């Protein structure tokens, strides 16, 4: 269950 | 002649895709008049995904923590607010490429065109159905949230989807442009899973027709219930073939027994609405 | 995650679609710089398309005979030339939305996106493969001609296709943008039929790799084999022979998955023998061949 | 074979 923004 | 899965010309929507960054978290945004719309989890961090308080996280942030790149042009954010799961960022410049538009919450069964974006750049367009379990079968990687689904009726762009997340199954959930989710999903990385999928009955009918041109045993075979407003919509397509709605509804049974290709497919295809047939076939 | 038939965004092409009228004949044309490109049979009447001579049908015609509407605006035709099966109308006005563009002739096997148009107004976009028989299973109606096929790199539109006609089987024939038809067809209503269509082998193999990357693995086996022997078995289901160039370009996908190309061919073989046993691959109940290695790498990696 | 201009 992945939030599909880019996290860094 | 010919029948293919077909997206709307994406041009009028590409003009509206910007990039939205909060700290180091980045995703796509929808710039219309003087307002950018974007999934609200852009205000999260990797450490901060499991159980996030968007209302505290939002309070900590000012206009100046929202970076919007619309091409080169950095848009200066001059206002911020949260409606359900989407941010609203008021900006100095109204989008000069803003088309006629309105938000709508589509029903399961209905189809829209998805403009897959990354860093605010349109990458690809494909055709999606809102499935019964309120998921879509997409192609979406990291950076894809804020990607929009839309339909074009006149040159009114009706936005019906903004993307947020993928599920373990390989499918996708998101919101209408009021930030309300489709189905019972929330923007956090807790174990969620989709309802079991039905098959859109009216759409497998509509498609059966489309082949030619080139009741309710459905609980048994996991086909959603067919309705009166569906056989009034399908009307035009039963007239065009001479094969009445119920007439076509007949053929349905010896198919779900032992149904090699039909329009290329050896399965009943339900990702095409009857409007999607009318447009392509006699339209 | 996911794998889907995915078109290039069509914006840049949309800004170049005009309609061309000549007599009561109308189709779509491609407005790049100060030239519109369209199919030449626009100069034809209904009465003179069974057996036309285009080189005079053009000498019989004048700049003023050519109408080009770019939405609201009319465009003044200050010149015309013919090059193979396309007309080049020079116009007083360079297209201010002209994108970076090349013109390319693609091979059988390669994909492009088709912006379908009517009356110069774009209708919808969809992905197409050039078949081995040099046709395309498109979705076109009357007034679709001059609709174009394209690939975008970052901001560079390569035009590989323009639309002319519909063969009597429901499949489509067009030219490159220098007007040379793909395959043995000609722009008149004489008896033409496509050569019998092969399957794009490499494409199906890339499509299997795509399915592995999304989870479906059931069609795999510990069986490996010999190119020549898989070829001998392909030649028996109407698959094109697979070259040693074809193996090389699957190289990347073979890496990412650890499945060696030869191993995937043995997986393809065992499918063709026994079929899919009422199973699915990526939501399809038959082997999809309209997806290039690039098509798949483009969707599955970043 | 059909040429897909509109001849009307």
């Amino acid at each position: 269950v992945k939030l599909q923004a880019v996290f860094r | 002649s010919g029948f293919r899965k077909m997206a709307f010309p994406s041009g009028k929507v590409e003009g509206c895709m910007v990039q939205v960054t909060c700290g180091t978290t980045t995703l796509n945004g929808l710039w219309l008049d003087d307002v950018v719309y974007c999934p609200r989890h852009v205000i999260c961090t990797s450490e901060d995904m499991l159980n996030p308080n968007y209302e505290d996280l939002l309070i900590r942030k000012s206009n100046h923590n929202f970076l919007v790149q619309a091409g080169n042009v950095q848009l200066r954010v001059i206002g911020h607010s949260m409606q359900n799961c989407v941010l609203k960022l008021k900006v100095d410049t109204a989008n000069p490429k803003t088309p006629k538009y309105k938000f709508v919450r589509i029903q399961p069964g209905q189809t829209f065109s998805v403009l897959a974006c990354y860093n605010g750049s349109p990458s690809g367009v494909y055709q999606c159905a809102m499935r019964p379990n309120f998921t879509i079968k997409g192609s979406f990687l990291n950076g894809s949230a804020g990607s929009v689904g839309f339909n074009i009726d006149y040159d009114c762009v009706s936005f019906c989807y903004m993307h947020h997340m993928e599920l373990p199954t390989g499918v996708h959930a998101g919101t209408d442009l009021e930030g309300n989710f489709y189905g019972p999903f929330v923007d956090r990385q807790t174990a969620q899973a989709a309802g079991t999928d039905t098959t859109i009955t009216v759409n497998v009918l509509a498609w059966l027709y489309a082949a030619v041109i080139n009741n309710l045993v459905a609980m048994k075979y996991n086909y959603e219930p067919l309705t009166q407003d569906h056989v009034d919509i399908l009307g035009p397509l039963s007239a065009q073939t001479g094969i009445a709605v119920l007439d076509m509804c007949a053929s349905l049974k010896e198919l779900l027994q032992n149904g090699r290709t039909i329009l290329g497919s050896a399965l009943l295809e339900d990702e095409f609405t009857p409007f999607d047939v009318v447009r392509q076939c006699s339209g």
